């Protein structure tokens, strides 16, 4: 079987996975940017 | 035995994968969900 394509797939998911993990990071941190400027704005 | 042994790990090991980005593309639909809220 082609197990250098399957290992090539598999490569490609993992970079998938970090590059989500990123994505949730970056998502969270401007998530709490806006719950802090929102707060801040209010008083 | 060898070759069908190191296919089903492989196997698993895709499935692993593909079962946490379905998890963090959730994620991140919610955290989107969160931001559309924090903007609204």
């Amino acid at each position: 079987s082609d197990i250098l394509g399957m290992l090539k797939s598999l490569h490609q998911l993992q970079v998938e996975n970090r590059r989500l993990e990123e994505q949730i990071k970056n998502l969270t941190a401007k998530k709490e940017r806006l719950q802090l400027l929102n707060a801040q704005l209010s008083v | 035995d060898w070759a069908t042994l190191s296919l089903e790990k492989l196997l698993k090991e895709k499935q692993a994968l593909k079962s946490q980005i379905s998890e963090k593309q959730r994620h991140c639909l919610e955290l989107q969900i969160s931001i559309v809220e924090l903007e609204k």
